[PDB]
């Protein structure tokens, strides 16, 4: 359960779905995963929250807005903010869905949020482009829907 | 940086950011490098960030930032405009048409926005006379469309009224600044934001209703424009 | 195939945005002219009203078939915001209730799209005018209302009824229907008969209030047009708007391309 | 959200039988509405069919509308939900559809938390259930 | 009037050099005390020059494959057309020339492919001039000789680069000429026009053709 | 005529019976067609109806 | 899709379909900008029968009922050239485009209309 | 094309004929969607000749007779000047458009409108 009656009515989402958040820019994609990982604080579902290329500011918001409403005792938080290295911000993902994947495996439920997968194909592409590997489609590497 | 550790509050201002963008792409080139999307370096949202992430409040002082944005071929979704926009809390847009009408300051309040206009941040007060204030000054836009191609008397006594109360508000955000008082031979003022709230709270309950729209241009705070229509 | 198309449709399209901007303000001019031209015939019918009915009064021993128990004016332009459709969707609803009943009914069309509508749907008419200038003069309509008037007298018909559109406002043109035909203390001293007056009067009457309805329906057909081109010059606007996103993407694109084909080359060279 | 072109794969077998029941009613109204909403200005003329459904639609709209931070309970979205299908929204003008379902929450709150407790343990509907919130709804109408 | 040539048929380094050679010879009488006009027929050729010697020599390419310092190539030629104060040619001069401030003032000239101002060249040296003539093809063609496009056309420096009278009367053409732009789709309307909206566009188009001129013909 | 008030109520052209009567012979040769048809032609509602759907899209 | 190995028939009613959506499509922008009703008598009655057509070639499926809830349909070869056909030759004018939306057989669309 | 060199009556024909074409050129848009009955009297008039000029333009050369199975012609600059000189006047407002097509000096014009 999200806990927004639009989404938990006509898109419902299930223990073990992929559901994209997708849109523009400032719309409230940040605002529905966050309620959606609150809503989870009495669920039994364990939650995620993987930060990508975002600001150091907006991360200390939401980690303070996760412990107003009592939800970060169940919440593991990754961050690799927009001044960290090319490196980590590709290998944050995988960092966390290691993590979610702990509670998978012992028979147990979780939820894994990740707040940009398009900067995270943007740290790719940099990393890519510095080892001169020969660029396809608006200049991304070969292997990017792989990633 | 230096001032900021001292215990201040700092202004950092950057001419243009876009300047910024394009010498990180001649640099970027000049090394060799293999160029990106658009032929911008391919480092072009790091060394953004790197720029960028230093500009907070701290637990010391804070530095805030003002900076001029140019957008290449008037496109919002190239490379440079995109990843600064996302660094950017708020937009500020001088306009040549208001210049015309006389509000020096020029500052467009219906394209102009912030992420700061939220009432879980500012409270419901500040909010709800922000958005009163933009709501008159868009139907006053429709409207005067309506009066230049039907005339002013096929409108409701309403919209009459409305219109009456936009041109208050719109020469109600005109302000004289200290290092403009060679340009407008009156002296500067500094409104608070309380101030500033319940001068244009007053106006969109009809609370001034009673005084020419003149009274409200050039004046600083609510009850010097009382004072200038007493004379 | 690539961004110097799309560019030649963006100015294609804002050459007409220009021009529809243009003739919405054009309409607006007009619609102004035909509501003075409205309200310099209403004393010519209100005092007319009043003789008509007094005389009647006075003379009670006559009762004109008039007072006892289709004519549809449409456009000759383009452009129009479904002014006719919306009339000739109420002549439809009128009309059926006397094809329902089994009375027979006769036409009168006045301009080009009320002939299109029934060469269309091979309607019958009795009378037809159009090519009425968009400032209409009483006397060219006198023709086809007597075509309508003489049929009442022989009997041909038994009700005449105007079916036109109504200026309820700038924004609003009702389409209606209303009954042609049928329709103190002192006495006038009649020259040279009462009878002789009451046939004269009546046919003055009802040529009148065709003229009213023409020319109404001319102030409709303006407001109606202001209408049609503002909603085309934002549709305009529109169109304008989604093609820019995809001439953008072309450029950016075009430069990717460009720049992999030389780094190619020179590392090859 | 944007329910146009929005879909889940395999949601429709993860939903609860009470949300997965009255869900049906919601997606359709929203797609009449989409079909209407820009016209809706010039329709209060047209046949009384499409005014049945327009009003419906503006209905439903304004119950989707929600907070941030603001979660709610597989019961409270079910009593909403029953609303705006079952109907009691048609009396409710669209500025109080809000406002009805804030006080029609706080009302269940105190006349009916059993129920909410028993819906809101594994979300099932029963004729129980159904006949328990139209009685609660009815009164509440009267009521508050 | 000095001509500095490289024509076609010469060497890319001559072409690339010509303009920091004129500038040379330019900067004499600015330093000296004095005033001079430069014209730079051809920016966009010397940059095409310069791309020709940086991808001979193998330097590594960019956007339209020009060198990664094709920017500092124009700023570093354009920045030195420049308002010295007496201070700077007392001290050039040595004391000789007191009282004079000298100058050097430049025209450069681009040329864009079918209007494209976004190019990786024109977009350069649109950022580093004080203000931009844009000449129109569609204007030109329609008789409008000159062909100034005065709706994009600005100068920064402004009304301070102008005498006091055309100061005067230069600011109503504006206003009439903006009007005329605003006001052109009504010309096949001029009689359903409102009477002061008529009397506008008829002033629009009698401005608009008074900025007809013909070529050599100068006017004080 | 009254006491008070005099009408004048004007006509703007010359109401001859043969002038009257060729505008109307006029309004008859125009009107002639080549598919007069029987006088119960019906149902085409559904053309206008379908059009009027059309125009709700335009606006 | 060749009159050798099909038939005549069903090679006719393809092409014939195809001849009305390509005279729809290049209407497309007239109509976008000024509305349907500037549109000639015939161009007005091709559009009614392009948007017959594009709705009857809608299908519910045996593999999305459980998407949508409506159950599925098989149509033979004979009654998908018998509906097309019918809507080519104008013996459907006087049925809403609703009718054909998701109805299987063109019978379905008549007892849809009946609604 | 320079009146100190080509003289002011060649080079004010030339102008004249580039005015009409590029006002067409702008003309053309408006045409297509709203139709030629919303232009002024001033601007149908221009259309009209516009279209002459285009097609008085075409010649039928002495080398092209294989691809077109017509004559050649040879047009001295003396008639040229003066046949689009006529059409920009109105000397020929009421030959049709046709006539101007593939014909040489504006006498042959002339002669193609009556056949
Ligand atoms: N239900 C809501 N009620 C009120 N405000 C909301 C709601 N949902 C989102 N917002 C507001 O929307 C704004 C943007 O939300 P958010 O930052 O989460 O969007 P985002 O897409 O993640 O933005 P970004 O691209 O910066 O990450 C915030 O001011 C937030 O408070
Ligand atoms: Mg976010």
């Amino acid at each position: 359960q999200t806990g927004y009656k639009s989404v938990d009515a006509m898109i419902p989402v299930g223990r073990g779905q992929r559901e994209l958040i997708i849109g523009d820019r400032q719309i409230g994609k940040t605002a529905l995963a966050v309620d959606a990982i609150i809503n989870q604080k009495d669920s039994g579902i364990k939650c995620v929250y993987v930060a990508i290329g975002q600001k150091q500011s907006t991360i200390a918001n939401v980690v303070r807005k996760l412990e107003e409403n009592g939800a970060l005792a169940n919440t593991i938080v990754v961050a690799a903010s927009a001044s960290e290295s090319a490196a980590l911000q590709y290998l944050a993902p995988y960092s966390g869905c290691t993590m979610g994947e702990y509670f998978r495996d012992r028979g147990e439920d979780a939820l894994i949020v990740y707040d940009d997968l398009s900067k995270q194909a943007v740290a790719y592409r940099q990393i890519s482009l510095l080892l001169r590997r020969p660029p396809g489609r608006e200049a991304y590497p070969g292997d990017v829907f792989y990633l | 940086e230096k001032f900021r550790d001292e215990g201040r509050d700092v202004l950092l201002f950057i001419d243009n950011i876009y300047r910024y963008t394009l010498a990180g792409t001649e640099v970027s080139a000049l090394l060799g490098r293999m160029p990106s999307a658009v032929g911008y370096q391919p480092t072009l949202a790091e060394e953004m960030g790197v720029l960028q992430e230093r500009i907070t409040s701290t637990k010391k002082g804070s530095i805030t930032s003002i900076q001029a944005v140019y957008v290449p071929a008037d496109d919002l979704t190239d490379p440079s405009p995109a990843t600064t926009f996302a660094h950017l809390d708020a937009t500020v847009v001088l306009s040549r048409d208001i210049a015309s009408l006389g509000i020096y300051p020029a500052v467009d309040p219906l394209d102009s926005t912030s992420r700061q206009l939220d009432p879980l941040v500012i409270g419901q007060d500040h909010y709800d006379t922000a958005r009163g204030v933009q709501y008159v000054l868009q139907r006053y836009k429709e409207l005067k469309d309506i009066i230049a191609i039907l005339g002013m008397d096929e409108l409701s006594e309403a919209d009459k009224l409305l219109v009456a109360r936009a041109r208050k508000i719109q020469r109600f955000l005109s302000q004289p600044f200290f290092v403009a008082e060679v340009f407008t031979g009156s002296p500067g003022k500094y409104v608070s934001l309380k101030d500033t709230i319940a001068g244009f709270k007053g106006i969109l309950n009809g609370d001034y209703d009673h005084l020419p729209e003149q009274a409200f241009y050039m004046v600083g705070g609510i009850e010097e424009a009382v004072e200038k229509a007493k004379k | 195939a690539g961004a110097k198309e799309i560019r030649s449709k963006i100015a294609s399209i804002k050459s007409t945005q220009k021009i529809t901007n243009a003739m919405e303000k054009v309409a607006v001019s007009k619609m102004r002219k035909a509501q003075m031209r409205m309200a310099a015939g209403r004393p010519y019918a209100e005092r007319i009203r009043q003789v008509i009915g007094h005389l009647a009064n006075a003379n009670p021993e006559y009762r004109h078939p008039f007072m006892v128990e289709y004519i549809v004016v449409s456009s000759d332009r383009g452009l129009c915001g479904g002014l006719n459709i919306n009339l000739f969707k109420s002549l439809v609803k009128d009309m059926s209730g006397y094809r329902e009943q089994g009375a027979e009914i006769d036409l009168c069309v006045i301009g080009s799209k009320g002939a299109s509508f029934f060469r269309s749907f091979g309607g019958n008419v009795v009378a037809a005018i159009s090519h009425l200038g968009e400032e209409p003069s009483i006397n060219d309509l006198i023709g086809s209302v007597k075509v309508m008037l003489d049929a009442y007298l022989e009997g041909r018909i038994d009700r005449l009824f105007v079916v036109s559109n109504k200026f309820v406002n700038t924004m609003t043109q009702k389409p209606t229907v209303e009954q042609l035909i049928p329709l103190h203390h002192w006495d006038y001293l009649y020259e040279p008969d009462a009878k002789s007056l009451l046939d004269g009067l009546l046919v003055r009457y009802v040529e009148s209030q065709v003229y009213q309805a023409v020319v109404e329906n001319n102030a409709c057909e303006q407001a109606a047009r202001m209408i049609a081109m503002k909603n085309a010059t934002d549709n305009a606007g529109e169109l304008i708007s989604d093609l820019q996103l995809i001439y953008n993407k072309a450029r950016q694109a075009a430069i990717t391309q460009e720049i992999s084909e030389i780094v190619g080359g020179a590392a090859a060279v | 959200v944007n329910a146009g072109i929005s879909v889940s794969r395999v949601g429709g077998a993860a939903q609860t039988k009470i949300i997965k029941k009255l869900s049906g009613g919601i997606r359709t109204a929203l797609a009449q509405y989409r079909e209407l909403a820009a016209f809706a200005q010039f329709a209060s003329d047209l046949d009384e069919a499409t005014r049945k459904q327009l009003e419906h639609g503006q209905r439903v709209t304004e119950l989707m509308k929600q907070k941030q931070y603001a979660p709610m309970s597989i019961a409270e979205m079910s009593l909403s939900l029953y609303a705006a299908e079952r109907g009691f929204l048609q009396d409710v003008e669209i500025a109080k559809v809000g406002s009805f379902e804030q006080a029609l929450i706080s009302y269940f709150q105190r006349e009916h938390a059993a129920l909410l407790a028993k819906i809101n343990e594994k979300g099932d509907f029963n004729d129980e259930i159904d006949a328990g919130i139209k009685a609660g709804i009815e009164k509440f109408k009267a009521t508050q | 009037t000095i001509v500095v040539a490289a024509s076609a048929s010469e060497s890319a380094a001559l072409q690339y050099l010509a303009p920091y050679s004129g500038c040379t010879m330019g900067e004499y009488f600015r330093d000296r005390g004095e005033d001079a006009l430069i014209v730079y027929d051809d920016l966009s050729k010397q940059a095409v020059a310069y791309r020709q010697i940086s991808l001979l020599l193998r330097r590594p390419p960019g956007r339209e494959a020009y060198p990664g310092d094709v920017f500092y190539l124009h700023s570093r030629l354009l920045e030195r057309a420049s308002r010295v104060s007496e201070e700077y040619v007392e001290k050039f001069t040595n004391g000789a020339v007191t009282g004079k401030t000298g100058s050097l003032t430049a025209l450069p000239i681009i040329e864009t492919q079918a209007g494209d101002v976004s190019a990786f060249v024109p977009t350069n040296v649109i950022s580093i001039t004080d203000g931009q003539i844009f000449l129109e093809s569609a204007m030109f063609n329609s008789g409008i000789r000159p062909a100034v496009n005065a709706g994009i056309s600005v100068s920064r420096v402004g009304g301070a680069a102008q005498t006091k009278i055309i100061k005067k009367l230069s600011g109503g053409i504006r206003t009439a000429l903006a009007q005329y732009r605003e006001l052109a789709a009504f010309a096949q309307f001029a009689s359903d026009l409102d009477e002061a909206t008529r009397k506008q566009l008829e002033h629009g188009q009698r401005v608009t053709e008074l900025m007809k001129q013909k070529q050599y013909a100068p006017m004080s | 005529v009254q006491p008070n008030m005099v009408k004048v109520l004007a006509d703007t052209v010359v109401r001859a019976g043969d002038l009257d009567e060729a505008a109307a012979q006029e309004a008859l040769k125009a009107a002639e067609k080549a598919l007069q048809g029987k006088g119960a032609e019906f149902d085409y509602s559904a053309a206008a109806a379908r059009l009027a759907e059309a125009a709700a899209q335009l606006r």
